[PDB]
């Protein structure tokens, strides 16, 4: 009886326990990334903490290139975050090889969240502890942010951000869409879109970063790259000369 | 590795019951409301678009769902379930039967396809059953049209109206007072579009109400002109303009 | 047979004729080898026709699969890798040979199978037995940035060299335009030029000229 | 050697006013010895028919698979099948087996139920179907039923007059085959009632 | 309610796998191991407990080596390591096979991470014992990795597993601090033997035997090799020197 | 066909005539037997055109998976990726393969796999029924290091003499320019090189 | 506690421990002493057997793997024999494909690895006995000691089974004694009977209770049982 | 392991009762009743449908009734989604038989083959059994008229009358009271209705909720007929036996 917390069947109050604890495991890495729509650009940030002395800074990322096309954001363990990004890159290979074209972000995000929804309802087999925010400038929706969780749900967002302070970001970037009364950022340069990006997560958070307190990614048309350290002082810099 | 689930997750209790059908259905209870309407010329399917959030976009998830050119779907409960449920659902209708004879299954028997899956979900080992109840609409040449309910436990009804979800009692009730056998579409529109006004607790249009009807061919909506036989699918969703239309005449 | 596809400025046309042999008996006089794969992918099919036609339906099938579960218009090249990749599993062994063509949210396609799994791309091509007359006339009439209206007639005159060439060929011609932003058009019997004459005598029978050695009434109702 | 030479036999179809006919032959032989003169290539599902030529043992597979098929339909679907159904039904059926096939040429007949149109439907061994307007013919006498037919036929016989032309069509392809003939049986088909008529021919 | 533990693939109500976590414990309780990337490779070393005078001298070696550009060391169920590195072996043949080049440090990280991470996708597997420290170098420089029972592992400067991590821990930080120019493949096999030596004494108990190997561009042409004989001696020394 | 790789100073440039034929008929007179396999790499096809293409596409599916995790792969890793297909499957498969990729630390690279599956790296290589006529040609004529304007020639030269004895080879000439500056396509049609 | 966390090899306890495991390694100390020694041209094997009743034979405790290789067991016999088994067929397999005798530290990493799987998956159980596998290959005389844990170590001698903490620390002090009785093997047996019987208790080996083999540089793998052990006892 | 969350729905009690087939017949015993009397002349299925709205499409539905053959149909008693696959199954172990012999298949040997399947679930394979009960109401030229009845455990058995479902206690006595021999399907008929209007836990007993059918060798004929009643027919019929 007390095992309907244990494997994924319904409790009483037709509940999935095992899919509630799975969200609760998201926010163990204690990161907060957000995504953001520009006019031909898709950008994502993620505060990037590394505190042993003793780690190779270069190694830590939660953000993975899935296609040339493809970008992905993590909330949540490494293991489990890695084993996501290497299942959506097989996926997005063998969709290119099968139909011909690039597999789109919104049809990647259904996929996998179709391969949670299964971990969801088949025992044997237990959900993953992560929140998959994909990003991209698809040819025929444009840019495009589409986020999956445990539950095997997914939606396109306009923004969005996620981790333990995701209501904060949330409701700024809320503010600001209610103000531009417009569904992205009209900047021509994911340089200002990024710019626009940390800001927000600036104010939001009620914090400032240096270059190695975050990582970026940015998705335009054909392609997806993550900037580096010194790519994203020249962007701390740019945002200093306005405060 | 391998599912070594291969015992049944849904089983007898000593009153009867099968308890995971009882808590699947207790998860429909729990999902936004949604309707079926039967008109003497077509049938209608509505629900609301409870966005979870304002920087989600409504329309990138659709509630409503084409199955077949003739016939749609719509549901209460767990969301993710149905989304596979649509895929099983589409395709079974290829599978079993439009690659056999060349045509489209008659809302029924995709229904008892449907249906065949979700009783599977109920005995099969290392499963739990799917936490949904659909209600499918549709047309075909012998049968006219049609509407079903699709429960946890694989049990299917035809319907002239019903509600299925949170508000669906009162709803139910409701239908039952403006219900007669000579509705036509607009008329059963019209009633779909009340019965759900009374479930929506806040903002009420054209962008957080979803709804599709089953009615006329939409040779417009066919992509292509040549053969006589193909007049285009009686499925359709409508827009968020039209509904908006609608309900300044409510 | 004769098989065409024909690219115009603004889209792309393919055409056929309707004759289906057995050996040297025409087994039917106006078959249809024009197939549809979604509504805006046409196909034209050589070869043997219970596989253009199997062939046509199974990937159609998976196509508009594919569309519903990526809310996406079907690409061109979609059904051309899915054909492909079949009739390459099937080493030859499936006698599909087609011209594969339509408008999708990339643009106007036009390309070619043969059996063995190998595909083409060109402006003008044809297949079939009729195959080199009516490359004869798009060899010599073919030109860049063609109107609809050229195009037509151009596959509409390849065919017609099938037809009359062509032993494998005959009847009529049957042509489908795929145009960028309209509906495909299906033009069934576009041309029928081979008409059968009147018949010099009536050969209605008397009744009762059969002898009959018994009769009965056949029971349908159950 | 081949299959379809080895019984015999041929089935021919055609459509009428309001009307269609299917006849066949009655031989079944092993090569130039005739065993049986009753074997009947004609077969119904509720108001549909199928003729089949080619190897007698296929024939009488392929009905009794159809007959199965056709059973389980009717118990679904709750509604006989129609001609242009069964028609599909019997093309996958063929192409099921398409790299070891049923040798056999299936003919189908009847009138739509509900639209009242007369449909009459050919199919190669693999399923390829053939729906022709006016007639179609199957067997060891293909090539004889052919030329008949292109002749004889005419569009909107009645069924009197249909009755004449298939039953001449049939009887003077089958007296220039060596595997057709030892009796003949034809059926006139209408949205109401359908007559059989067993023929009178030459019995060697 | 309780019994979230007592089974490998679920989750807690705080969202934790406590079998991974307990797996951390048997970890916890083995030999202390090391590992010290230089500025041209990177070098390994173990802590051998002697049991007693029969364990024939040298002969139970700890680190194995994975194609031939790759060594491995790991803390906690020895079994379950060799396990681990049996898989690697398969893993870095595959990838040879297919792709010619031997096997990158980070991919080769990665399959060994997917291997482990599957072990706690299911309740009929058990979490592996064992946190390993591995690397070598490739196409692009030297790699030093550290993998938990979790699956998850990341590239390191200087790693440390077991018993006496802290102090090792605390040693390697003090390197890294005192050497932003990097540690020489000869300096790092002292210090190694060193942080060995010194994080014994969470163990001080028993006597010991003490193994490195490395893997350097200049020192070894970039194959992965057991100190030997004088280098091994040497470091013994400079270790038992400044343990006083 | 006649299909040629050949490296240089700045790089490698692949060329190929663009016939393909069913016995007599030329079923494809302006075929495109350069394949791209990825950015920088890419191959020359011959023999069976049904294979190439299966085997090509295979390989793009597979390096692209490579990339996705491991980065940009080396000519000789795709190579090895073409040869494992060739070698495992030759009873089924009729394919002549020519690989040449350009890598910024390897420049320009060439790989022949013929018939058996086997591979071949060689500062330039020639297949294709055509090839038999320039074998004294190309050996005489080849040298390493040439720039890009010498070796377009020596290319177009070559294949020309190609297109000139081979039935089986004819139409045009295309080149793939492959070096740091990127990639460059190039076309010959026959006025121009008929007369060489 | 451990009630919760025995009842299968896939469960770790809180602490980290494989109780299944453990509670295999119990069966072994159950078992009858058997001890094994070696020097540099040689190895020996000493196993004290068993009997049931006064009626029954004491059973056999050590088995031949190859003509350069064999072990003595201690706790399941059934499992002895299916780990003996495996052995001698990857002996087999080495000299049939590679026509090389198999390194006895290779054996050892065979043993431990297939010990192992048996101690991460559902379903099967730890094997249940203890071995101590002596040969002579193309680096001399050897000794390992595995434990069903997957754990095997090369000694210059140990013993496993009841009492055998006794003969152990007697060759823990005869250790640089017995290492150099190179070129005699009567004075390896005996050094072995002597440390067998540093856990005798209950009574003094027999001619039906005693068995030895040994191997070594111009010695195939033998075993000696009754009559040809007398004169040791 | 997985064990742990087995039910191990094929045991016995210690009493040497199936406990899932008790369950299950539990769970049947609160299902619409239906009801099977045969008589010389034909057989009657009656069945009360469980559960009604004034919304329910009553001449599109059909939940208890079902036609597996044209001369074999049965009345279900439980899960409807169960009893359809199992009905699916017997159609085409039906058509199977046909098929083979160019026979219909006897009566029995179809309720047989039916009750070995659930005999199965029962037996083996570690599933729930299916909920579900059945009265087959069937004719063949080797026993003519047969009523069985088949439940979750696999057993079988003949009837002149009997029934399923609900308050089968009230109904079995009320039939054992008034059935007789020489019974006619017009009698049968009534006694069914009757005996449903005396055992509805319901206020009355109208058309809407129920399902009717009968199979008789209509005189006229020679053949065997089976007439499921539409909602008008039974309507009627309510009317004459005097239940309006
Ligand atoms: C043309 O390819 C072909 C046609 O009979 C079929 C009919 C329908 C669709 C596919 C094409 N196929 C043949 O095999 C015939 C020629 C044999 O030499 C014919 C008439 O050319
Ligand atoms: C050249 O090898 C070849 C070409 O038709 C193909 C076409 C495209 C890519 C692979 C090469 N192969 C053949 O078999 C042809 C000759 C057939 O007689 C030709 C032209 O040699």
């Amino acid at each position: 009886a007390g095992y309907d917390r244990h494997i994924t069947i319904f409790s009483p109050e037709g509940r999935l326990y095992q899919v509630e604890y799975a969200f609760k495991a998201t926010n163990q890495t204690n990161i907060n990334s957000l995504a953001v729509r520009g006019k031909d650009c898709t950008v994502v940030i993620s505060q990037k903490k590394v505190p042993d002395k003793l780690l190779d800074p270069t190694t830590v990322s939660y953000i993975f290139c899935i296609s040339r096309t493809i970008g992905m954001v993590v909330n949540g363990p490494i293991p489990d975050a890695r084993n996501a990004a290497l299942r959506a890159k097989a996926e997005a290979a063998e969709f290119r090889y099968k139909y011909g074209y690039d597999m789109p972000c919104d049809v990647l995000a259904k996929r996998m969240a179709n391969l949670s929804q299964i971990y969801t309802q088949r025992a044997y087999m237990r959900p993953l502890g992560v929140i998959l925010t994909f990003v991209s400038v698809d040819e025929e929706l444009g840019p495009s942010i589409y986020k999956t969780d445990p539950a095997g749900y997914y939606v396109g967002y306009k923004a969005t951000a996620t981790g333990p302070k995701q209501q904060e970001i949330t409701t700024n970037l809320e503010n600001h869409f209610k103000k531009s009364k417009i569904d992205h950022i009209n900047e021509e340069s994911w340089e200002k879109v990024v710019e626009f990006a940390i800001t927000h997560m600036i104010d939001a958070l009620g914090t400032e970063f240096s270059k190695n307190d975050l990582e970026v990614g940015v998705a335009t048309k054909d392609k997806f790259f993550t900037l580096s350290a010194e790519n994203i002082e020249e962007r701390l810099v740019a945002i200093a000369e306005q405060d | 590795m391998t599912d070594r689930y291969s015992f049944s997750l849904t089983t007898f209790s000593p009153s009867g019951k099968l308890g995971q059908i009882d808590y699947a259905l207790t998860a429909v209870k729990q999902g936004v409301t949604s309707l079926g309407i039967k008109a003497t010329n077509g049938v209608v399917i509505a629900t609301e678009k409870k966005s979870s959030s304002p920087l989600a976009m409504s329309e990138t998830l659709s509630k409503v769902s084409l199955l077949t050119p003739d016939i749609g779907a719509v549901y209460s409960g767990m969301g993710p379930d149905y989304r596979v449920l649509v895929d099983k659902s589409r395709k079974v209708a290829h599978t079993s039967y439009k690659r056999i004879y060349g045509e489209y299954p008659p809302t029924k028997l995709l229904v008892s396809e449907v249906a065949k899956i979700m009783q599977e979900a109920t005995q099969s080992g290392g499963v739990r059953p799917f936490g949904v109840s659909l209600l499918i609409a549709g047309h075909d040449e012998f049968n006219g049209f049609s509407l079903y309910q699709v429960d946890p436990s694989g049990s299917y009804f035809p319907w002239k109206a019903t509600a299925i979800g949170k508000g669906s009692v009162a709803a139910k009730t409701f239908l039952e007072k403006r219900w007669n056998d000579e509705l036509e579409l607009e008329d059963a529109i019209h009633i779909a579009l009340l019965t759900l006004k009374e479930s929506v607790e806040g903002e009420f249009n054209g962008d957080t109400i979803e709804l599709a009807i089953i009615g006329d061919e939409n040779p417009d909506l066919l992509g292509y002109t040549g053969i006589p036989t193909d007049k285009g699918p009686r499925f359709r969703k409508l827009t968020s303009q039209e509904i908006n239309d609608r309900l300044e005449a409510l | 047979t004769t098989i065409v596809g024909v690219k115009f400025n603004n889209g792309v046309v393919i055409a056929a004729d309707t004759r289906s042999t057995q050996g040297p008996i025409v087994a039917d006089k106006n078959c249809a080898k024009l197939h549809r794969i979604s509504p805006k992918i046409w196909c034209a099919g050589a070869g043997t026709a219970a596989d253009t036609e199997a062939v046509t339906q199974l990937i159609g099938s998976n196509i508009e699969l594919h569309s519903l579960y990526t809310s996406r218009e079907p690409r061109v090249v979609s059904a051309l890798q899915m054909l492909k990749q079949h009739l390459f599993k099937y080493q030859g062994h499936i006698g599909a040979y087609l011209i594969v063509a339509g408008v999708d949210p990339t643009g106007s396609h036009l390309f070619s199978i043969h059996a063995h799994g190998s595909t083409d791309v060109g402006y003008y091509l044809s297949l079939g037995s009729g195959s080199l007359a009516a490359m004869a006339v798009l060899e010599s009439h073919w030109k860049q940035d063609l109107t609809k209206e050229e195009a037509i007639k151009l596959a509409s005159d390849a065919i017609q060299a099938g037809i009359w060439n062509d032993l494998g060929s005959g009847s009529n011609v049957d042509v489908c335009v795929m145009e960028i932003g309209k509906d495909a058009e299906y033009l069934r019997n576009y041309l029928t030029p081979n008409v059968r004459e009147e018949k010099q005598k009536s050969y209605k029978f008397p009744r009762g000229t059969t002898a009959v050695l018994k009769e009965s009434i056949v029971n349908i109702c159950d | 050697s081949d299959p379809s030479s080895i019984n015999g036999g041929i089935v021919v179809a055609m459509t009428g006013k309001d009307c269609v006919a299917i006849a066949c032959d009655l031989r079944l032989g092993s090569q130039s010895l005739g065993v049986s003169n009753k074997f009947e290539k004609i077969f119904h599902y509720g108001h549909v028919f199928l003729g089949i030529t080619g190897l007698a043992t296929d024939v009488t597979t392929l009905n009794e698979m159809f007959r199965y098929k056709t059973n389980l339909y009717k118990l679904k679907e709750e509604r006989a099948i129609e001609p242009e159904t069964f028609t599909q039904l019997v093309s996958s059926s063929l192409y099921e087996r398409r790299f070891g096939p049923y040798f056999v040429g299936p003919v189908v007949a009847g009138i739509n139920s509900k639209s009242g149109k007369p449909f009459i439907a050919g199919f190669d061994l693999i399923g390829c179907i053939d729906e022709a307007k006016d007639f179609i013919v199957s067997g060891t006498a293909s090539d004889q039923l052919f030329g008949m037919c292109e002749s004889l036929y005419e569009p909107n016989l009645e069924p009197e007059d249909l009755f004449e032309t298939i039953s001449q069509a049939l009887l003077n392809a089958a007296d220039r085959d060596a595997l057709s003939g030892w009796g003949a049986v034809v059926y006139i088909i209408k949205k109401d009632e359908v007559v059989k008529r067993y023929l009178k021919m030459r019995q060697d | 309610g309780t019994g979230y533990d007592l089974s490998n693939s679920v989750f807690s109500p705080d969202g934790r796998n406590f079998q991974v976590e307990y797996a951390v414990k048997a970890v916890e309780n083995g030999t202390t191991s090391i590992g010290i990337k230089c500025n041209d490779g990177v070098v390994f070393a173990v802590e051998k407990l002697i049991t007693s005078k029969l364990l024939v001298p040298q002969k139970n070696v700890k680190i194995q080596v994975v194609d031939r550009h790759i060594g491995c060391v790991y803390s906690g169920l020895i079994p379950d390591g060799r396990h681990l590195v049996n898989r690697g072996r398969e893993e870095a043949a595959s990838f040879k096979k297919l792709y010619k080049t031997p096997i990158p440090i980070p991919a080769f990280a990665d399959r060994l991470g997917q291997y482990v991470q599957a072990h706690t996708l299911y309740n009929s597997v058990r979490p592996f014992g064992v946190s390993t420290i591995f690397g070598g170098v490739d196409k692009n420089g030297a790699h030093l990795y550290m993998l938990e029972p979790s699956g998850s592992y990341w590239g390191y400067k200087g790693a440390a597993t077991g018993k006496g991590r802290q102090s090792a821990k605390a040693e390697l930080e003090k390197l890294v601090d005192h050497h932003p120019e990097g540690l020489s493949a000869r300096e790092a096999v002292k210090q190694a033997a060193k942080i060995i030596y010194l994080a014994h004494e969470d163990n001080k108990e028993k006597d010991f035997e003490l193994e490195i190997s490395w893997c350097s561009l200049s020192e070894t042409n970039g194959l992965h090799k057991f100190v030997k004989g004088d280098l091994l001696q040497e470091a013994i020394d400079f270790a038992q020197k400044e343990i006083n | 066909t006649s299909i040629m790789a050949v490296t240089f100073k700045d790089g490698v440039i692949l060329g190929a005539d663009s016939r393909t034929t069913t016995g007599a008929y030329i079923a494809n007179r302006v075929t495109d037997k350069l394949t791209r396999v990825h950015d920088k790499i890419w191959c020359c096809r011959s023999g069976s055109a049904a294979d190439t293409q299966a085997i090509a596409d295979i390989v793009q599916y597979h390096l692209e998976l490579y990339t996705s995790q491991y980065g940009t792969p080396s000519t000789e890793t795709a190579a090895s990726v073409f040869k494992e297909l060739c070698y495992e499957n030759k009873d089924n498969l009729t394919a002549g393969i020519i690989v040449a990729g350009y890598d910024d630390k390897n420049k320009g690279e060439v790989y022949t796999i013929p018939l058996g599956g086997s591979v071949h790296k060689l500062p330039y290589a020639i297949a294709g029924s055509g090839s038999t006529f320039i074998y004294g040609y190309c050996d005489k004529n080849f040298r390493e290091n040439m720039s890009k304007e010498e070796t377009v020639d020596f290319i177009k030269h070559s294949l020309s003499q190609a297109i000139k004895w081979d039935g089986s080879s004819g139409g045009v000439i295309r080149m793939v320019v492959l070096t740091a500056a990127g990639v460059e396509r190039l076309i010959f049609y026959p006025d121009e090189y008929e007369q060489l | 506690f451990r009630n919760n966390y025995d009842g299968d090899t896939v469960t770790f306890s809180p602490t980290g421990r494989l109780f299944q495991v453990e509670y295999a390694l119990e069966a072994i100390k159950q078992g009858s002493v058997t001890v094994g020694l070696r020097s540099n041209t040689h190895a020996v094997l000493v196993a004290l057997k068993r009997n049931a009743d006064e009626l029954s034979s004491y059973q056999k405790k050590i088995i031949k793997c190859d003509e350069h290789m064999g072990l003595s067991l201690a706790g399941l016999a059934p499992d002895a024999r299916v780990l003996s088994n495996y052995l001698r067929q990857q002996c087999n397999y080495s000299s049939l494909v590679f026509n090389r005798k198999l390194a006895v530290e290779r054996a050892g990493h065979l043993l431990c690895d297939k010990a192992q799987k048996n101690t991460q998956s559902y379903g099967g159980r730890p094997y249940g006995v203890g071995l101590l596998i002596i040969g002579y290959d193309k680096s001399g005389a050897h000794l390992l000691e595995f434990q069903p844990s997957g754990n095997v170590t090369e000694l210059y001698g140990t013993a496993i089974g009841a009492r055998s903490q006794g003969a152990k620390t007697y060759l823990e002090r005869t250790l640089d004694t017995f290492i150099k009785i190179d070129g005699n093997p009567d004075e390896l047996i005996k050094a072995g009977v002597e440390a067998i019987s540093q856990s005798l208790r209950d009574e003094s080996l027999t001619v039906d209770n005693l068995s030895i083999a040994i191997v070594g540089k111009d010695t195939p793998f033998t075993i000696y049982d009754g009559e040809a052990v007398a004169k040791y006892i | 392991g997985s064990r742990r969350y087995d039910s191990r729905t094929t045991i016995f009690s210690p009493e040497g009762r199936l406990y899932q087939v008790e369950y299950a017949l539990e769970s049947i015993s609160h299902a619409g009743t239906a009801i099977g009397i045969m008589a010389s002349d034909g057989i009657v299925l009656a069945a009360e449908r469980k559960v009604t709205s004034t919304l329910l499409e009553q001449d599109t539905s059909t939940e208890k009734l079902y036609k597996l053959n044209d001369k074999i149909a049965v009345a279900v008693a439980g899960l409807t989604a169960d009893a359809e696959i199992l009905i699916n199954t017997a159609r085409i172990h039906a058509q199977n038989y046909l098929k083979t012999y160019n026979e219909d298949i006897p009566v029995e040997i179809l309720v047989r083959r039916l009750s070995d399947i659930k005999q199965g679930y029962t037996q083996h394979g570690g599933l729930r059994p299916f909920g579900v009960s059945f009265i087959y109401a069937g004719y063949d030229d080797r026993y003519g008229y047969q009523l069985y009845t088949s439940n979750p455990s696999g057993n079988y058995t003949g009837w002149k009358a009997i029934s399923v479902g609900a308050n089968t206690s009230a109904a079995q006595t009320l039939l054992q009271m008034d059935y007789k021999d020489d019974m006619k399907v017009d009698d049968a008929i009534e006694l069914a209705l009757k005996t449903l209007s005396k055992t509805t836990d319901s206020s009355a007993l109208t058309y809407d909720r129920l399902e009717f059918a009968t199979i008789r060798k209509g005189a006229n004929d020679g053949e065997v007929y089976q007439k499921i009643f539409k909602p008008q027919e039974i309507k009627d019929i309510l009317v004459k036996t005097g239940i309006t």
